[PDB]
RNA sequence: ACUUGAAUUACUGGGAAGUAACUAGAAUAUGUAGUGUAGCGGUGAAAUGCUUAGAUAUUACAUGGAAUACCAAUUGCGAAGGCAGGUUACUACCAGUUUAUUGACGCUGAUGGACGAAAGCGUGGGGAGCGAACAGGAUUAGAUACCCUGGUAGUCCACGCCGUAAACGAUGGAUACUAGCUGUUGGGCGCAAGUUCAGUGGCUAAGCGAAAGUGAUAAGUAUCCCACCUGGGGAGUACGAACGCAAGUUUGAAACUCAAAGGAAUUGACGGGGGCCCGCACAAGCGGUGGAACAUGUGGUUUAAUUCGAUGAUACGCGA
């Protein structure tokens, strides 16, 4: 199919990953 | 090895064509880079399919 | 200091960016070397038949006036110049008796370095 | 996609009945004036009578004929005929830099066989450098 | 009660099917020794880098690590992940057929158990090449990237931990029917032709499908069981719980907002996709403009007014 539908699911899973990475070592 | 006994241009052309025939002028340009199995296994299913549709 | 008995070899090691010719005694002791980059060909023209011919002829009539008459040329590596590196030695005195090619090929030995984009 | 060429046939001159003199005066012409160009050429070749005839001029025209030109800056032969148009063009172009009095006077460069051979020497020196192509 | 389903046994075979232990060569790297002098390496071109403290190159020997060119492939095996130099030991599985044997002992399967690419985590070794992060050189207006030179973790081994992939045939497991043509793998019957089971590809009829397509190894016609779906975003998010050393995995909402998201195919348009052609389009040659002074046109600034319009190619010595 088209790639636009699979798109934005890379951004939604990258922003959460980067947020969880930047919120580590917080305690 | 490619030992070849022995004019000089005739023997040189014979050696050059034997070197081109033994499949090495393109064998090293394939080893200069790294081809992982995930990409080396599709150039077979895309070549066999072409040879089959060319029959 | 090295013996120059009249039986020797010429190792022509070429690659994708240069070529090196080495006329050597029959025991591994190098007599006279030459390179395309040595013969004032710095640039993208090191891998060219003319550069290979000039590099070969540079050492041809240098090792000639030493006592070398018969050569057993060993060719190694890909790249242009393997033709006009033996052409302009056999056409410049010293006579060739073999065109043995000893290009090394690994049997899946090491990992090639990171295919370039 | 020009698909053709005609070479533009020529006709000889009365004096010297030669076909190269016509090409020379044709390259010498300015603003479509052939009579004054012929006059200037005749005065020049008569001034050259100091030291033979136009034979020495046509042999000096040979020293300005290049055998290879650079045009990755690859060298190549030009043509069996464009040699005697590059030679004439170079001679006429470098004879207009001489700080003499008249055109027939500053055209006395055929005996300089002098800004004409320098061009051929520079062309050969620039073509022998890029010989690996 | 029976053998057709199923399972066991006997004979022929089949494989990169697993676990463990030995062993071989090519190649790369390093070290020692011999020869020898000004380069080597790299790029679209360069530079960083190694080099007269002897590099690159060549010969001989030694050390160490990882992977196995040719065979080699729409091959074969495995439930899947996956499995490739050679040898042995310990196992497992599958196919065909003259057997003999039990007699429905079968299919699926929520909770659940086991296995499960790569990356990642803990402990102890190893570390040749490659190389996240990182350090320099280069390109660029900038380049925390592509390119070049180095390089740590890692990649490897012995015990473990998580349980995630485009884990794909984007097609759950069984059984039974329904046209052919054409290869190939391992068996049986064949003196050959050829025939019959068990797997693996391609073309296509009917039939299905919105179409692309599928098509006897169905996405064809039926029956059984399991899982999943109910507009897009919010959202695999919030809260609670379980597991894990951690990274994280599994389960999983709502408030709010829009009238749309989406699949197949068609015509055009475009591409720093391909192929074939044309034009003073480019390549060659000549003469110019942009430099100077003058004439008109226009923009801009002033004036009581500086009449109006075109202000890319297709306006600016134009209407005039």
């Amino acid at each position: 199919p088209s790639g636009k539908k699979r798109k934005r699911h890379k951004v939604a899973t990258h922003k959460r990953k980067k947020r969880a990475r930047a919120n580590r070592h917080k305690k | 090895m490619l030992i070849i006994p022995i004019n000089i241009d005739r023997a040189l052309k014979r050696y050059k064509r034997k070197f081109d025939k033994t499949g090495t002028v393109r064998q090293l340009r394939a080893r200069t880079a790294f081809i992982k199995p995930s990409v080396v296994k599709r150039a077979q299913i895309q070549k066999a399919a072409y040879i089959q549709t060319l029959k | 200091k090295v013996i120059v008995e009249s039986t020797g070899e010429a190792h022509i090691s070429s690659t994708f960016n240069n070529i090196i010719i080495s006329l050597t005694n029959k025991k591994g002791e190098v007599i006279a070397w030459s390179s395309a980059g040595k013969m004032g060909f710095r640039g993208s023209k090191k891998n060219t038949p003319y550069a290979a011919q000039m590099a070969a002829e540079d050492c041809s009539k240098v090792a000639l006036e030493a006592g070398l008459k018969k050569v057993k040329v060993y060719v190694k590596g890909p790249g242009n110049g393997r033709e006009s590196a033996i052409r302009s030695i056999h056409n410049g005195g010293i006579e060739v008796t073999e065109i043995i090619d000893v290009t090394p090929m690994p049997h899946n030995g090491c990992r090639p370095p990171k295919r370039r984009r | 996609r020009k698909r053709a060429a005609k070479k533009r046939p020529l006709l000889p001159d009365p004096r010297f009945n030669d076909q190269l003199v016509t090409r020379f005066v044709n390259n010498l012409m300015w603003d479509g004036k052939k009579s004054t160009a012929f006059k200037v050429f005749y005065d020049a070749i008569d001034i050259i009578e100091t030291k033979t005839s136009l034979e020495i001029w046509k042999d000096a025209l040979t020293n300005v004929m290049p055998h290879v030109e650079v045009r990755f800056q690859i060298p190549m032969q030009i043509r069996p005929d464009r040699k005697i148009s590059m030679a004439m063009k170079w001679l006429i172009l470098y004879a207009r830099r001489r700080n003499e009095k008249s055109m027939a006077q500053r055209l006395a460069s055929e005996c300089l066989a002098g800004a004409a051979v320098k061009k051929r020497m520079d062309t050969h020196k620039m073509a022998e450098a890029n010989k690996a192509f």
